[PDB]
């Protein structure tokens, strides 16, 4: 359930 | 079967431009993002940038003014271009896929890399010389001396990759001449000298040179 | 800009014992209860290979012996028992903000029982002597530890400043090193002398071994 890297486009 | 392979010049002059191509297969560039990472020889890893599936392109802020990253989904190619090249842009340049496409901004599959030197000096293929085995049926040493090439690197195999065990290809050294030299040795058993033939294949991508060389002793 | 301080820069461990490598971040790399921290293994002539993702998750196909722990700004990579094939450089990276940064790396040396070198010597080829230079190569095959002393003699005359050494990366299978010292002379200086000698001082030898040839001899 780990979200994408915070440094990545959201 | 996931693969990536980098291709580029090997040598570039200072203040000139650099273009590298990363060719992928086994997955679509529509779904996965791809990074450029470089490694200066001796030192460690520096992240250059990323191009995601949707086309969003992220750059290292310190080099954003010199970097350009593009792709072609249909031809499975990712491109890097760097301007105003100085000597400390000398490195192996890797392309690495986004780890499992989960967007954790880590890397699973890398290419083998492409070496780039930044210098005005001209390319120069190597001279190859035998290191013939002495008058020793125990264990005997022979090799090849790969001399006066620029820039790095050279790859050395034996009998077109047939002989692998006992081989030791030494790191290159920079001679006072400003050219590179290494020796590649092999520890075979004494008996096999008269019977079986040993050939060292030497490869220098920057000069496009391929040199096979028979290594025998005797005939004084 | 987040910095990652890796320690120590290099580390020696005995077969069967434990290696502990540390990565300290200059800011927290935590978000939503996950730590955006990764560990790679790089062997020579190869690209880095991810072993650990998100601080503690073990990549499939990587042995149980490797495990990552930590959170916030303090992270560790542990190996136990250490194997021969673990001889490599290990790197940490984060993805908390941009740009992504890496540690400067930790080089892991694998300790093993003392082992002495197999010394050989090689005369300059005939075709090299044609060009006008002469290279005299001395090989020290599969030894440990890395500390070695190579002395050149030309007609029993102690040389200095005209040789260069090159050491291989630790071997994946037997944890040994190999070394090539190359003496450089001109055709003239080479033809002027007779006996060429390589003298090796290594902890695994009782006293210095010497190998030598005379110019002309087979």
């Amino acid at each position: 359930q780990a979200p994408a890297s915070p440094a990545a486009p959201a | 079967e996931v693969k990536l392979q980098e291709s580029g010049p090997g040598l570039v002059a200072p203040s000139q431009s650099l273009s590298i191509t990363c060719t992928v297969s086994g997955f679509s560039l529509t779904g996965y993002g791809v990074n450029w990472v470089r490694q200066p020889p001796g030192k460690g890893l520096e992240w250059l940038g990323m191009i995601w599936g949707d086309g969003i392109t992220d750059y290292n802020s310190a080099l954003k003014s010199r970097l350009s990253i593009s792709k072609d989904n249909s031809k499975s190619q990712v491109f890097l271009k760097m301007n105003s090249l100085q000597t400390d842009d000398t490195a192996r340049y890797y392309c690495a896929r986004d780890y499992y496409g989960r967007r954790y901004y880590a890397m699973d599959y890398w290419g083998q890399g492409t070496s780039v030197t930044v210098s005005s000096a001209s390319t120069k293929g190597p001279s190859v010389f035998p290191l013939a085995p002495s008058s020793k049926g125990g264990t005997a040493a022979l090799g090849c001396l790969v001399k006066d090439y620029f820039p790095e690197p050279v790859t050395v195999s034996w009998n077109s990759g047939a002989l692998t065990s006992g081989v030791h290809t030494f790191p290159a050294v920079l001679q006072s001449s400003g050219l590179y030299s290494l020796s590649s040795v092999v520890t075979v058993p004494s008996s096999s000298l008269g019977t079986q033939t040993y050939i060292c294949n030497v490869n220098h991508k920057p000069s496009n040179t391929k040199v096979d060389k028979k290594v025998e002793p005797k005939s004084c | 800009d987040i910095e990652l301080t890796q320690s120590p820069a290099s580390l020696a461990v005995s077969l069967g014992q434990r290696a502990t490598i540390s990565c300290r971040a200059s800011k927290s790399v935590s978000s939503s209860g996950y730590n955006y921290m990764f560990w790679y293994q790089q062997k020579p002539g190869q690209p880095p290979k991810l072993l650990i993702y998100l601080a503690s998750n073990l990549e499939s196909g990587v042995p149980d012996r490797f495990w990552g722990s930590g959170s916030g700004t303090d992270f560790t990579l542990n190996i136990h028992p250490v194997e021969e094939e673990d001889a490599a450089t290990y790197y940490c990276q984060h993805s908390r903000e941009l740009p992504l940064t890496f540690g400067a790396g930790t080089k892991l040396e694998i300790k093993r029982t003392v082992a002495a070198p197999s010394v050989f010597i090689f005369p300059p080829s005939d075709e090299q002597l044609k060009s006008g230079t002469a290279s005299v190569v001395c090989l020290l095959n599969n030894f440990y530890p890395r500390e070695a002393k190579v002395q050149w003699k030309v007609d029993n005359a102690l040389q200095s400043g005209n040789s260069q050494e090159s050491v291989t990366e630790q071997d994946s299978k037997d944890s040994t090193y190999s070394l090539s010292s190359t003496l450089t002379l001109s055709k003239a200086d080479y033809e002027k002398h007779k006996v060429y000698a390589c003298e090796v001082t290594h902890q695994g030898l009782s006293s210095p071994v010497t190998k030598s040839f005379n110019r002309g001899e087979c």
